RNA sequence: CUGGGGCGGUCGCCUCCUAAAAGGUAACGGAGGCGCCCAAAGGUUCCCUCAGAAUGGUUGGAAAUCAUUCGCAGAGUGUAAA
RNA sequence: AAGGGCCAUCGCUCAACGGAUAAAAGCUACCCCGGGGAUAACAGGCUUAUCUCCCCCAAGAGUCCACAUCGACGGGGAGGU
RNA sequence: GGGGCCUUAGCUCAGGGAGAGCGCCUGCUCACGCAGGAGGUCAGCGGUUCGAUCCCGCUAGGCUCCACCA
């Protein structure tokens, strides 16, 4: 997505704004991010950079995300040489993905002093350096970098400057020319002649079947900045480009600033591996227990004597007169007139057998009695993992921060009142939720009252959200129908109904084993992010 | 010390199977002799390398074993490629 | 199997239990107690066999107050082996016994199952003694 | 030296217990330290008095530095113990 | 004058620390002499931790039932294989 | 049983204010290489110190060496 041409339109598209900002304040809030509070045309921004390897990128955000409580060792190198600084210009290194900006300020004697900040977005090998303007030489840089690589270039301080070799490709009929279009699969080697090039973009242009005619047109409308910022979604794997998508069947959303583009669209990913890991273990603890269930059962079929021999000794001690000691059988009536011929112990008294039947009635009530204790065990467990999964998929950090201790607890693990989540909601009303079992429980007992109404699944395993006193209108209840749907154990599940009842009949009976009353239910669906 | 764990310690070579295994293909050399992953090594050594084609020459500074990832670099220099 | 979490010295000499007790010579926590007419050392497995006896044979009753503690250590050296060469490694845990020195009392409970469960106590112990009542 | 020898361990000095109310007193008995340090950590003159607690409280938190009453002494005494 | 003496002082974990030499590790079943029951292997003796045997309380097992037979946690003795 | 050494990421292992390589995840890159993150009781207990992987003691495990002459 990040090509030359989204560059150089940025590069022009923030010179618009930030003719010799003012750099108020630096921070870096992650790793490889950087944000800088700068004031320019008589306002307050934000400006992200990234060297984040695959989210490396340059944005400014309404979503000033956090500064840090630690000052890091770059971020006060920054300080050092850029705070309170002016950006004169902004420059784009000739196309490729590389972005300079050349900045003033005044030095520790008040004498004015200028630098060059370069930005270079290579993918997996971005970086961020800073320099001198006349001596080139390296001041700062975030990924330093020895030739032991035995590349080209060298990042660490001191050292004059250098860019990296710049191909051999013409930046801007001409393939026509040079390259030999029978070679096919030409979106390949497009990027073999110009500098900033997707395969995305160059696939999608190479569909437009001898097309120079959309390189051309395509050059100039990036020129022209005729882009649309909007990002694509070809089922799923969401991407985006200054132009629109050009053939493929994904969905489309559009946008007025591509920079809004880049923040709808470092750590994320992190959290998302702890996600997983955690989901595999919590998977194969429900899975063993399903089967541990399984084996409880098919082991259950093979000792189920037990009314027999009750009936047996009912029987026996009904007929505890015409039976002599030394007897094998009794021609028997049950108490549907049948005959029944009960076997004995010819060395013992009919009181005797009859009393072993007793017996062997107890013991197979008693091992009954503990494979179906072990059974509920089983399924109070598999139940609670199956819920947890379900606020696991409709999780969030800051809920899966609370479900790591509560599995820890449970000591499935080892090693505040940030509880709910809201989004809006109809009749302008706020319906606040929680991916985690604990933040729900907490939300539904201590957030509200006994008559305002939750609102959840209708079926075996969903999330749990309500409003604040939730009695608004049809409008309200049909709408937290499709929070229910979204977070629950089926997503995108177009058949899901929702159950809304009084929170006066919520019952706080493992954890989150919550039964309902005072319900009703209505069928419905999943949703968009509109549900927000 | 030797060759094999002075390259792995480094981080010129990522394992010392591989190291081993350059040095008995005999790939390399120091101060222009053939040499061994058993080879001795020290400051001042003078070191010739390939990688396929990649022909490398650089020079020894120190030696350890515990080796953090960043100090691994300080105790060599690079002086020159060839192919 | 009582225990002294911590100690200053783990290894001791013995001692001589000359002598009658210092304290502890009358039940007054509880009712119906018993006391000792010899004196001995005893050990946390003989207490805690006398305290489980005793509340098997109560089943709720009540509350017991023992009146000692093993706070000595006690050592032994390992098997087949000569003298010398270093004092024996330590072993377990006892406790020092004086005559007239009560070990356990007994209150909530009546005096026939009180004097039982000392009884049964008592068979768990090496010592003689006597039952005793609070004046 | 050695509760036979060998192997192990130790070999000189200081402190405590054992040690039996002077002193002294053994064991391959029990616990620990030394093979120094300070040119001010010495001398002298003059000065004053600690540890903790609570309690106050911007940072600062359990825990700075601050202020109050309580406070033979719970602190300190270059170092091990007496 | 060399050199020595007197005074002051330096040089040793001579640490096996009253230090045998400035200077020193092992095998002997191929072995030898002088002595020892002052000191070991067998047996005897004292002890009896251990071993064997006997016993006490008795929960509990024993369908019920402590003691038909077993006997936990614990306790006390005998014998001298 | 005695003496010594060791017990640190999932494995192998370096090291008085947590590291490497290997293996997992990720992008770059069919198959490797290359850049990030995760995973840490520094075996356990106790002690000294302001402060413990580190210094001290005890305990558990592993390994190596010894366990002999009659």
């Amino acid at each position: 997505s990040f090509d030359g041409m989204f560059t150089y339109g940025m590069t022009h598209e923030l010179n618009e704004k930030i003719m010799g900002g003012r750099i108020t304040k630096i921070h870096q809030p992650y790793k490889h991010d950087v944000i800088f509070h700068i004031r320019a045309k008589g306002k307050n921004q934000k400006l992200l950079l990234s060297a984040h390897p695959s989210y490396s990128r340059v944005h400014i955000t309404a979503q000033a995300y956090e500064n840090p409580s630690e000052p890091p060792m770059f971020c006060m190198l920054l300080r050092k040489h850029i705070e309170g600084g002016f950006i004169e210009k902004i420059e784009q290194a000739g196309l490729a993905a590389i972005m300079i900006f050349h900045i003033k300020s005044r030095n520790e004697i008040g004498d004015e002093t200028v630098r060059k900040l370069y930005v270079e977005i290579m993918g997996r090998h971005s970086n961020i350096i800073l320099t001198d303007a006349a001596e080139n030489v390296i001041i700062d840089g975030l990924k330093h970098l020895s030739p032991s690589m035995n590349s080209y270039r060298t990042v660490l301080p001191g050292q004059d400057y250098k860019l990296p070799p710049a191909q051999d490709k013409i930046s801007p009929d001409d393939i026509l020319r040079h390259l030999s279009f029978q070679e096919g699969r030409l979106d390949k080697q497009i990027v073999d002649h110009f500098s900033g090039v997707s395969p995305l973009f160059a696939k999608e242009a190479v569909h437009r079947a001898t097309l120079p005619k959309a390189l051309l047109a395509l050059f100039a409308e990036v020129k022209e900045h005729r882009f649309i910022p909007n990002i694509t979604t070809v089922n799923g794997k969401e991407y985006f480009y200054l132009l629109e998508l050009t053939h493929l069947k994904g969905e489309a959303r559009r946008f007025d600033s591509l920079s809004e583009l880049l923040d709808r669209f470092a750590e994320r990913d992190r959290v998302k591996q702890q996600a997983q890991d955690l989901e595999r273990f919590v998977v194969n603890e429900r899975k063993k227990n399903a089967n541990k269930i399984k084996k409880l059962e098919k082991t259950l079929e093979y000792s189920e004597n037990a009314k027999e021999f009750q009936l047996y000794g009912e029987l026996l001690t009904a007929n505890l007169y015409m039976l002599k000691k030394g007897d094998k059988q009794a021609e028997v009536i049950n108490y549907e007139s049948p005959t029944i011929t009960i076997p004995l112990n010819p060395n013992k008294t009919p009181s005797e057998n009859a009393q072993a039947y007793f017996t062997k009635y107890q013991k197979a009530k008693n091992s009954v009695a503990v494979v179906e204790e072990q059974i509920r065990l089983a399924q109070e467990e598999i139940e609670y993992f199956d819920q947890l999964i379900q606020q696991l998929s409709s999780a969030s950090p800051r809920d899966i921060s609370e479900i790591r201790e509560e599995l820890v607890e449970g000591k499935y693990l080892r090693p505040h009142n940030p509880v709910l989540e809201t989004y809006e909601s109809t009749s302008g009303l706020t319906i606040l939720v929680g991916k985690n079992n604990r933040q729900n429980e907490y939300l539904t007992t201590r957030v509200a009252a006994r008559d305002d109404i939750w609102l959840h699944t209708k079926d075996i395993p969903g999330s749990h959200v309500v409003i604040r006193s939730s009695e608004p209108d049809e409008q309200t209840i049909m709408e937290a129908a499709t929070i229910a749907a979204y977070f629950s154990k089926a997503k995108d599940s177009s058949s899901v109904p929702v159950d809304y009842t009084k929170i006066r009949h919520v019952k706080k009976p493992k954890p989150g084993f919550v039964t309902y009353d005072s319900q009703h239910t209505v069928f419905v669906t999943p949703d968009a992010d509109t549900v927000i | 010390m030797r060759l094999d764990k002075f390259l792995k310690v480094s981080r010129l070579i990522k394992r010392r199977t591989l190291a081993k295994e350059v040095a008995d293909q005999g790939r390399i050399s120091i101060n222009g002799n053939q040499a061994k992953a058993s080879s001795d090594v020290k400051p001042g050594d003078e070191l010739t390398v390939r990688f396929g084609q990649k022909l490398v020459t650089v020079q020894v500074n120190e030696l350890k074993d515990t080796t953090k990832k960043e100090e691994a670099a300080n105790m060599y220099t690079i002086l020159k490629e060839e192919k | 199997m009582l225990l002294p979490k911590r100690v200053k010295y783990r290894r001791e000499h013995r001692g001589k239990m000359r002598g009658r007790a210092k304290g502890g010579t009358e039940v007054h926590f509880g009712e119906f107690g018993i006391q000792a007419l010899e004196a001995s050392w005893i050990t946390n497995r003989q207490i805690e066999a006398a305290r489980i006896a005793m509340t098997r044979y109560m089943k709720r009753g009540g509350k017991v107050w023992i009146k000692i503690f093993p706070s000595k250590p006690y050592t032994a050296k390992p098997l087949e082996v000569r003298m010398g060469s270093g004092k024996g490694a330590p072993e377990g845990w006892v406790a020092v016994v004086k005559p007239g020195k009560v070990l356990f009392e007994i209150s909530g409970v009546s005096e026939e199952v009180a004097r039982e469960a000392l009884r049964l106590a008592s068979h768990k112990l090496p010592i003689k003694t006597k039952f005793v009542k609070r004046e």
